[PDB]
RNA sequence: CGUGGAGGUCAGUGACGAAGCCUAGACCGUAAGGUCGGGUCGAACGGCCUCUAGUGCAGAUCUUGGUGGUAGUAGCAAAUAUUCAAAUGAGAACUUUGAAGACUGAAGUGGGGAAAGGUUCCACGUCAACAGCAGUUGGACGUGGGUUAGUCGAUCCUAAGA
C-alpha cells in the first residue's frame, strides 16, 4: 500500500464540490484497506497541508469515502485547483 | 343571450326521501338540474361560495330555500358547448321566504 | 396487407386496421356489425348519439341475460348497450380510412363502409 | 404543477405540520422554483407562504 | 506505443524503479483526467509498460 | 395394404419447382389403400427384387401442450363521506393548490427503535407491463445523489452451555 495506493480518486458530484467551497474539506476516495493514520499521512506528504481531521465512511457500492479537513492556512479550492478537478 | 336572474329554489321537496349521507352532495345536482332547465344551457359552474352555503350545515342540514343568482354568459376558446354557460352564486338575504323571481340589470 | 374476404374495387376504396388493442372482443364485434353497411357520415353521426346515451347497440349474439331498453325498437331488439371503449376505437379507425382516402382522392360524399371485420388477438 | 416537496419542505422550516401552512395558490409558478430551504426561506419571508394560525379549544365552559 | 523488452534488460537497478514511479505517477494523474474525458488509450499501454518493468525487475 | 432405415437395379423425378399442407374437383381396388388436376410452398425424393425393426390407436378417472360451452355470466357490497373552483395534461370522479365537510381521539390512522428486509431514502424523466375501475400518480420503470464518532453500539467480562 503505498500512497499511490492509498489516495485512489476524487470525487466530484456538485454536493461534494460544495464542502470544498464552504467547509474547506477535500473529498477523497480512498482503498479499503487504509485507516485515519495513512490517509491523513497520504494527504499531507502529497500536497504538503495541514490536515486537521478526517472522517471515513464504506459506501454502500463498496469503496470508502474521507472527508479530510485542512487548517485555517490553506484553501482546498486551489489546492483541487491544483488537482485539477473544480 | 347575456341575461341575468334571480331565483328561489325550494330544496325541501327535490330532497324529500334521500339518505342522510347523500344530502349535500344531491343538493348540487339538484341545483344544476335547476339551472339546465331554466337558462336552458348545458354547462353549469357554481361559485365556491355557494359551496359553503350549502355544506354550511354538514351532509344532512341542508336549507329549504335557497336564494340564487343566475347569469348566462358567452363562452371562450377551445369551446364544445356552443357558446353558452350559466354561472350560479349566492345573495344574502335576511330570510329567503317571501320573494319572487327578478331581472337584475347590469 | 392481406385482409380479410372483400370483394370491391381496389381502385375506389381505402383501409385501416388496428391490431393488438386491450377492448373486449365480444364488445367490439357487436359496434362493428352495428354500422356495418351505413354511410361514413351517417355512421358517425350515430356512433357520436350513442356516446350519449341518445340511441344504442342492438346485441344479438353475445348477449346472455342482458337487460331490455327502450332504444332496442330503432333496429327491432330489446337488449342493447353502450360500449364505451369500443365506440372509441371504432370512431377512430374510421376517421383514418377517411383520411386515406382524401389522400387517394376519392370522393367523401359517396362513401359507404364496404368491409369491417373484428376477430381476436392473443 | 406539483408542490408536494415544496410543502413538505415548508412545513419543516416554519416548524409546523403539513396541515398548518398556506401555499399561496395564485402565484404556484413561483414555489416550482422554490427546491431549497433557502428559496423558501426567501418566501415566507416576503409573504408567499404563511402559517395558519391554530384552532382554538376554549376552556369557558369547564 | 510502450516500453521494449531488450531496451530494458540492459538498464540500472535504479532507473527501472524511477521509471515505475514515473509510470503510476502518470496513471494517478490520467485517472483523475478520465474523471472529465471520455474515452483514453493511454491506460492500456501504461499498464502493460508497468507490467513489462516489473517483469525484468523481478528476473 | 401402409411406416423408419439397409443391399441391387430403373444411366428413375426435380429450382422450367422435391417433400409437406388445403381442395361437398376426378379415376382405380370388396377393403386396407393407390393415382391425377387446381391452390400454397421452397430442396430434396420415388417405383420394383430382397434385408431389418423403437413398424399402423378412439378409449387406459392414459402423458405433454393447446382450445371451447357456461359467459360479458357469478361477481368487484367490512373500516360513517365527500363537495366546489383553478392549474397541468392529448385525455381528470381518482394528480397539485385554495375553500368547505368529516374521521383516528394520546391503549392514535401520531413520534422512535430491536430482529428482519436490502436501496424500498432523495432528485430528474417517464407509462410497454404491474398496483383486480382509471391514472398525468406510484415502494413500479430508466438515470444519478446519498450513511462523517476519543464520549452512541459492537469490541472487553462472565451466565445457562459448547
Amino acid at each position: 500500500l503505498d500512497s499511490y495506493k492509498v489516495i485512489e480518486q476524487p470525487i466530484t458530484s456538485e454536493t461534494a464540490m460544495k464542502k470544498v467551497e464552504d467547509g474547506n474539506i477535500l473529498v477523497f476516495q480512498v482503498s479499503m484497506k487504509a485507516n485515519k493514520y495513512q490517509i491523513k499521512k497520504a494527504v499531507k506528504e502529497l500536497y504538503e497541508v495541514d490536515v486537521l481531521k478526517v472522517n471515513t465512511l464504506v459506501r454502500p457500492n463498496g469503496t470508502k469515502k474521507a472527508y479530510v479537513r485542512l487548517t485555517a492556512d490553506y484553501d482546498a479550492l486551489d489546492i483541487a485547483n491544483r488537482i485539477g478537478y473544480i | 343571450d347575456v341575461v341575468t336572474r334571480e331565483y328561489t329554489i325550494n330544496l325541501h321537496k327535490r330532497l324529500h326521501g334521500v339518505s342522510f349521507k347523500k344530502r349535500a352532495p344531491r343538493a348540487v345536482k339538484e341545483i344544476k338540474k335547476f339551472a339546465k332547465l331554466h337558462m336552458g344551457t348545458d354547462d353549469v359552474r357554481l361559485a365556491p361560495e355557494l359551496n359553503q352555503a350549502i355544506w354550511k350545515r354538514g351532509v344532512k342540514g341542508v336549507e329549504y330555500r335557497l336564494r340564487l343568482r343566475i347569469s348566462r354568459k358567452r363562452n371562450e376558446e377551445e369551446d364544445a358547448k356552443n357558446p353558452l354557460f350559466s354561472y350560479v352564486e349566492p345573495v344574502l338575504v335576511a330570510s329567503a321566504k317571501g320573494l319572487q323571481t327578478v331581472v337584475v340589470e347590469e | 396487407a392481406r385482409y380479410g374476404a372483400t370483394s370491391t374495387n381496389p381502385a375506389k376504396s381505402a383501409s385501416a386496421r388496428g391490431s393488438y388493442l386491450r377492448v373486449s372482443f365480444k364488445n367490439t364485434r357487436e359496434t362493428a356489425q352495428a354500422i356495418n353497411g351505413w354511410e361514413l357520415t351517417k355512421a358517425q353521426k350515430y356512433l357520436e348519439q350513442v356516446l350519449d346515451h341518445q340511441r344504442a347497440i342492438p346485441f344479438r349474439r353475445f348477449n346472455s341475460s342482458i337487460g331490455r331498453t327502450a332504444q332496442g325498437k330503432e333496429f327491432g331488439v330489446t337488449k342493447a348497450r353502450w360500449p364505451a371503449k369500443s365506440v372509441k376505437f371504432v370512431q377512430g379507425l374510421l376517421q383514418n380510412a377517411a383520411a386515406n382516402a382524401e389522400a387517394k382522392g376519392l370522393d367523401a360524399t359517396k362513401l359507404y363502409v364496404s368491409h369491417i371485420q373484428v376477430n381476436q388477438a392473443p | 404543477a406539483n408542490l408536494r416537496t415544496q410543502k413538505r419542505l415548508a412545513a419543516s422550516v416554519v416548524g409546523v405540520g403539513k396541515r398548518k401552512v398556506w401555499l399561496d395558490p395564485n402565484e404556484t409558478s413561483e414555489i416550482a422554483q422554490a427546491n431549497s430551504r433557502n428559496a423558501i426561506r426567501k418566501l415566507v419571508k416576503n409573504g408567499t407562504i404563511v402559517k395558519k394560525a391554530v384552532t382554538v379549544h376554549s376552556k369557558s365552559r369547564t | 506505443a510502450g516500453v521494449k523488452a531488450y531496451e530494458l534488460r540492459t538498464k540500472s537497478k535504479e532507473q527501472l524503479a524511477s521509471q515505475l514511479v514515473d509510470l503510476k505517477k502518470e496513471l494517478a494523474e490520467l485517472k483523475v483526467q478520465k474523471l472529465s474525458r471520455p474515452s483514453l488509450p493511454k491506460i492500456k499501454t501504461v499498464r502493460k509498460s508497468i507490467a513489462c518493468v516489473l517483469t525484468v525487475i523481478n528476473e
